[PDB]
């Protein structure tokens, strides 16, 4: 899906947190096999969800600054921003089905 | 987690004195069973049923060698009949030789935790009985330090992944490890279709905290 945006730790403040609309960040990490896992989940949601919504995806091993800031516990985390504060949080593999996060 | 819930120690099946008679090399990369090349290290988990397990760890690039057998309860060199029984108290365990240049001992803790379920109790999948519990093993100081920290931080984890579930894994200091019978070693390579048991609570490990 070419409607996903990959960032890095400077590129976080201006990308997701000063940007309008809702924003999925998916913090992954190769080495995670739930990551994997739900990645290309996110791919379909990136096609499905377009223009009510922007999935953009994390690398925690080439970005290990920004993950840290909101307090993730466990990988992999979905934060789900709406202007700049953190709306919602999913952690930990999930179906197809329970990406129903809210709206 | 506590002795209590294992065989008492008078109950437990006595055993033999001799040794498993233990193959000459790996059978996947024709390591040594037994040697530890210098500079290596040895590392010592119980996931559960233990064929999925050895194969989940000798397929990490690293990983010299690995082997199935049974370790953490009383009876010495048992038998998997024995084990079968609950009354060894050992779990079935794997043993890692790994090169810490290359395999670091906190990865192979992220492995752990991600691919069993560590707040089962008793059991491990469908496979139900104490050796088949969650525990780590460690052999140094450095080791154990480590290995309790990742319990920490994965029990955070679990919360976050919103599971109230408390951890029941044991880490103890490494007692004598009781290699498996030649059959078991190695088995999900000699028998490419046998059993390996879905692992993970689907939630990893992040790193440095
Ligand atoms: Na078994």
């Amino acid at each position: 899906s070419d409607k996903i945006i990959h960032l890095t730790d400077d590129s976080f403040d201006t990308d997701v947190l000063k940007a309008d609309g809702a924003i999925l960040v998916d913090f992954w990490a190769e080495w995670c096999g739930p990551s994997k896992m739900i990645a290309p989940i996110l791919d379909e949601i990136a096609d499905e969800y377009q223009g009510k919504l922007t999935v953009a995806k994390l690398n925690i091993d080439q970005n290990p600054g920004t993950a840290p800031k909101y307090g993730i516990r466990g990988i992999p985390t979905l934060l789900l921003f709406k202007n700049g504060e953190v709306a919602a949080t999913k952690v930990g593999a999930l179906s197809k089905g329970q990406l129903k996060e809210f709206l | 987690f506590d002795k209590k819930h294992l065989v008492s120690p008078a109950d437990a099946l006595p055993g033999r004195n001799t040794p498993m008679p233990v193959a000459t090399l790996h059978a996947v990369n024709g390591h040594s069973m037994t040697n530890v090349p210098d500079g290596m290290e040895i590392a010592i988990f119980a996931m559960g049923a233990f064929w999925g397990v050895e194969r989940l760890f000798w397929q990490l690039p690293g990983v010299y060698s690995t082997a199935a057998g049974y370790t953490g309860g009383y009876t010495p060199n048992p038998t998997y009949r024995e084990v079968a029984s609950g009354d060894t108290g050992h779990a079935e365990a794997v043993r890692i030789v790994y090169d810490p240049s290359v395999i670091s001992y906190e990865q192979l803790l992220q492995v752990f935790w991600e691919n069993h379920d560590p707040a089962q109790g008793m059991r491990q999948g469908n496979d139900h009985g104490t050796q088949y519990r969650s525990a780590i093993y460690p052999l140094t100081p450095e080791q154990d330090a480590a290995a309790r920290a990742s319990l920490e931080r994965f029990q955070a984890a679990m919360l976050a992944a919103d599971d109230d579930r408390h951890i029941t894994t044991e880490i103890a200091n490494a007692t004598p490890f009781y290699y498996a019978e030649d059959d078991h070693q190695q088995y999900l390579h000699k028998n490419p279709y046998g059993y390996a048991g879905i692992g993970g609570i689907g939630v990893c490990l992040p790193p440095e905290a």
